[PDB]
RNA sequence: UAAAUAUCGACUCGAUUGCGAUAGCGAACAAGUACCGUGAGGGAAAGUUGCAAAGGACUUUGAAGAGAGAGUUCAAGAGAACGUGAAAUCGCUGGAGUGGAACCGGAGACAGUUGAU
RNA sequence: ACGUUUCCGACCCGUCUUGAAACACGGAUUGCGGAGUGCUUGUCUACUGCGAGUCAAAGGGUGUUAAAACCUUGCGGCGAA
RNA sequence: GCCGUUGCGACAAGGUCGUAACGAGUAGGAAGGUCGUGGCGGUUGCGUUGAAGGCUGAGCGUAGGCUCGGCUGGAGCUUCCGUCAGUGCAGAUCGUAAUGGUAGUAGCAAAUAUUCAAGUUCGAUCCUUGAAGACUGAAGUGG
RNA sequence: GCCUCUAGUCGAUAGAAUAAUGUAGGUAAGGGAAGUCGGCAAACUAGAUCCGUAACUUCGGGAAAAGGAUUGGCUCCAGUG
RNA sequence: ACUGGAACCGGUACGGACUCAGGGAAUCCGACUGUCUAAUUAAAACAGAGGUGACAGAUGGUCCUUGCGGACGUUGACUGUC
RNA sequence: UUUCUAGCGAAACCACAGCCAAGGGAACGGGCUUGGCAAAAAUAGCGGGGAAAGAAGACCCUGUUGAGCUUGACUCUAGUUU
RNA sequence: AAGCGUUGGAUUGUUCACCCACUAAUAGGGAACGUGAGCUGGGUUUAGACCGUCGUGAGACAGGUUAGUUUUACCCUACUG
RNA sequence: AGUGAUUCUGCGACGCUUGCCAACGCCAGAUCACUCUGGUUCAAUGUCGGGGCGCUAAAUCACUUGCAUACGACUUGG
């Protein structure tokens, strides 16, 4: 018997199974199509979701009701310290797909890059790449490495550099670095291999990968919520108050026939910590490291002249202080604070106006995100509140 | 009263110990004892004390219906184990008796290895439980016989 | 108003093509007992060491149960819940199989068993 | 041969039912117990003895390996109209 | 080719043999059973140098079942001839006794609440002492 | 009702953790029964003093109808033997 | 011991916890208080006061008991039962 | 509470067992036929199926089976009148 | 051409029906008349009680009315992790 | 040296062999008639001993972390 009144099904069946992500790091399931004519460039980067804030900007959208008006928008800060290129790998097409042909590592790998190969680095003898390093200063090893480079130049249709994050400069607990394969776009295969070889053991900055007012994609694992019932996992209607045996359930989980529960029915299980790829996040600013002179005031704008860094009053809650380069994305980003976000260039050929709109920041909020912040800087707070008993006793 | 399921390869350099109608759970004790198969005596005693301290887990290989999971189960290549303390105590008492028997027979106690170990169900003890609507159901205890044979390994 | 006649309820006896401990009386035994119901009343289960207790002295670990030695005995693997000790069910050792049943009939092979004046 | 492995065949028994592997009922497993009997009266059939007869009853006489066996009937049963 | 049934036949035999044709079967009817069980009147034997009972290799029979070997067990058992029967179990939501998977599972969640030091003990959340913190709250968790 | 004194108890198997579903409590922006067979459940009201109180009526009631104001602490004033 | 009153004070608030009806306009049924299907129906059902009728003046009426005998009845129409 | 741990520890149910589509079948298969398929051991949930479990259908019919009650059924009877 | 939608409500237990309103549209159906170890229990559908008609009566009435216990998953599979 | 759909090819260099004629010339060869030998058939691996070069790691438990979590698991550090 047909259901009396129609209603769309609850949830998107193309995002199932709602299971925990296989990996903590976001996997890049597709890279932007390679165009041989453009200059050689990287297609992805790694950052950490520091926190959120809000900004004021002037909108240039002809025909809009907010044209030449100021609007307040929420933004997310992603700290993106420079990465280190530690290896080169290439892929050869086969009847069953692309296949990795060879990998050449840099002569000197950082301790934090090598940690990634370990679960007990401190307890171990740290023998990783010890014999490989000697091959770079050997007659036969040099020949083998050169042959690998020749193979990459001659047979591969796609080139990727293994890059790794740097963790010591962040002054935090973790030291193990994150490795990731990033495809190189632009130029021929030979040029890509030469470029990767030159950049082996070298640092790449985020401003060389992403531009301003550019739409990018964020790949990563969402915020986890553990085991959850149907009412929260799938957002089904709650049952009446008079329901015996519970109302936060799905009343009917199938008809008599087929005499089985279908995979399309809502069931309780893991909610959150799902792999996701959100596209079309606009870059509002690429700020420089606050430890350098250029980034000394990466929290100010052309119209807000106060000297301040991006980090809000009292630090980013549950994250720390953003002292490296950062990207200010518009809106929400998947995952909690401290989560590792993989930034990828857009696979789409952007044509909407929002993609090419120029962002003009007028002001960036740096008030405390714990409590209801009333001041933008400690100097402003002290100037407003005057002098306290602590200062009196300090005198 | 209960004969040994096995006999030592050679009774000269070996000792035995037995216990009958012990009021421990047969299933827990059986798993704990089967965990001791082949261990040297000192290793077995250390393992049982670690089990009592929650430093090592007894893997439940046969009677594992509803048993929980734990991190220590990895060392036994299984996903289900527990820490049966009463079973550990009873097995420690049995191993102490076997050690005393070895000393009595004059054997190097520092070279004893568990050649054989077995746990068998014993006659059940009966009690009562009261259910709804004025009914009565059994409330039984499943005790076990335990037997161990230690041998001198060269 | 005796005898011939009825009758094992009571007392005392002799038998048997009957049953052999789920049988035969409900009861082979502290059985009309334990136990149940306010009451009238209802009403079980329960035989077996060994020829003889000779019923395991003594040593040893343990708080003890108990165990390891030892002793008694035709024999204790007859050790007190003790003659024998089945099936179901269950544990160990070794061998072999193991993709949403397992079993089974027919026909070989292997392993194995067995016979060859 | 109640081991393994191959090729072919192979639906769970009992039951009521026109029709059961049935989405019909009983059956979780094992041991032990468990159901056409006794007697009276008929009838037919088979066998045995005697035969216009046959069987004899209650009873009596005797019997001490005495509840048996053995002997015993103007009369009674059935048969001879 | 072999087994049996039926018909016929040979042979000094409740037996053997020959020969030709034949062989489905529920309900049901007959026949055979040196198939099996327990008594009785007789007959034949075995047994503490190991009976009944029990576990299980070599065989026999179309089958019912039977014989022997090995191990356990400790006192009875048995052939054949008549005759007799409380004479054969898979079922009956069968009677009775025992035992499984479920399963180390459901569960041991009302009535506010325990903690520290010590004693005794082989052994203490639970017994005892002291200190603290709470409760019943006089229509009490009192007498 | 709530707290305490005398007297008596800490007896309700314990420990860790605080997923889903639950049982029992506590809240919720704006709307306010649109939910549902149905305002089921919950929420609202309430003590005391002063004031005020309808239809109808068996003249007794209705009635705490409806509906308003006040309420703490401290320092005083007055009355009541 | 209780009652009335006046200044001042604070604070989100004064029956500061606690205890304790939401209110109103109508229709149907039963007048009311009360009783009942212990363990699915608490009601509009039963009872009820009030009304009517019947029988009975005792040698009587209504009942019980096998019978003997007994109850209303320590009663007598303003009574008794139905 | 559930959850994990220590100690303790049941019951219902059970022919054998448990992946499906169609077919035909006692006319809605876990088993059969043809196809789809098919890889240990497990923890927490779940209520689609097992025409799931509880109970020899309280509905309906049959039975030469009843019982409670009624009366103008048949046959009687206490009592009472004569 | 079933990819995707096909609503909020008043009355009624109602499926239907009818009306109010919005809307791109207010399409029709199946899955044991899908879905009760998912709920609810309004109706139907025991026992209490009332009315009308019927019956001498006990009682009857797809005629109306009011109140009337909604049990179990810890097993296998499926599904979710 | 070439080959990319990882092995396979060409070129060398060095070893071990490999053809015909005199010529069945000469020596050996036979298991009695066939029954699993090609009259020692070939491959795949496991393990135990000797040698030749050759190397001198990690997981896990327990602590710790909180981006994770019913328990496992996940993310960190010594």
């Amino acid at each position: 018997s047909h259901r009396k009144f129609s209603a769309p099904r609850h949830g998107h069946m193309g995002f199932t199974p709602k299971k925990r992500s296989r990996t903590y790091r976001g996997r890049i399931k597709a890279f932007p199509k390679d165009d041989k004519s453009k200059p050689i460039h990287l297609t992805a980067f790694l950052g950490y979701k520091a926190g959120m804030t809000h900004i004021v900007r002037d909108v240039d959208k002809p025909g809009s009701k907010v044209n030449k008006k100021e609007v307040v928008e929420a933004v997310t800060i992603v700290e993106t310290p420079p990465m280190v290129i530690a290896g080169v790998t290439g892929y050869v097409d086969t009847p069953q797909g692309p296949r990795a042909l060879t990998t050449i590592w840099a002569e000197h790998l950082s301790e934090e890059a090598r940690r990634r190969f370990y679960s007990n680095w401190a307890k171990s003898k740290k023998k990783a790449f010890t014999k490989y390093a000697k091959k770079w200063q050997d007659e036969d090893g040099k020949k083998l490495i050169e042959a690998d480079f020749a193979k990459l130049k001659k047979y591969c249709s796609s080139i990727r550099v293994i890059a790794h994050t740097q963790m010591k400069i962040l002054r935090r607990r973790q030291k193990k670095a994150h490795l990731v394969e990033i495809q190189v776009n632009g130029g021929t295969i030979e040029q890509k291999v030469d470029w990767a070889r030159e950049h082996l053991e070298k640092q790449v900055q985020v401003d060389t990968v992403f531009a301003q007012d550019e739409m990018i994609d964020t790949i990563g694992v969402t915020r986890g919520h553990g085991f959850k019932g149907v009412t929260s996992r799938w957002h089904t209607k709650k049952l009446p108050r008079k329901t015996h045996k519970g109302l936060r359930k799905v009343a009917c989980i199938g008809a008599w026939h087929p005499s089985r529960v279908a995979f399309t029915v809502a069931r309780a299980g893991q909610k959150g910590f799902h792999h996701r790829t959100i596209i079309n996040n606009k870059i509002y600013r690429i700020g420089k490291s606050a430890l350098t002179e250029e980034g000394k005031n990466n929290g100010s704008t052309e119209f807000d002249l106060t000297q301040k860094t991006i980090t809000p009053m009292g630090g980013f809650p549950r994250y720390g202080i953003v002292n490296q380069d950062y990207i200010m994305l518009r809106g929400a980003v998947l995952g909690p604070k401290k989560r590792l976000i993989t930034l990828r260039k857009s696979l789409i050929t952007q044509t909407k106006r929002v993609a090419h709109e120029k962002i003009n920041l007028k002001w960036i909020d740096t008030s405390s995100k714990t409590g209801h912040g009333r001041f933008q800087t400690t100097a402003e707070k002290r100037a407003f509140m005057g002098k306290l008993k602590r200062d009196f006793l300090a005198e | 009263k209960v004969h040994y399921s096995r006999a030592p390869e050679n009774s000269t350099k070996s000792c035995k110990a037995r216990g009958s109608d012990l009021r421990v759970h047969f299933k827990n004790t059986h798993e704990a004892a089967m965990a001791l198969r082949g261990m040297p005596l000192r290793r077995a005693q250390a393992f049982l004390n670690h089990v009592k301290e929650h430093k090592e887990i007894v893997p439940f290989r046969r009677f594992h219906g509803g048993i929980g999971r734990a991190a220590q189960t990895k060392q036994w290549n299984t996903t289900q184990g527990r820490w049966p303390v009463k079973s550990a105590d009873f097995l420690l008492d049995l191993l102490k008796n076997a050690e005393s028997n070895a000393e009595y027979k004059g054997l190097d106690v520092d070279h004893l290895v568990i050649e054989h170990i077995n746990v068998q169900r014993a006659a059940k003890l009966r009690r009562r439980t009261y259910r709804a609507h004025g009914r009565i159901n059994p409330y039984m205890s499943s005790p076990c016989h335990i037997e161990v044979i230690l041998a001198e390994k060269e």
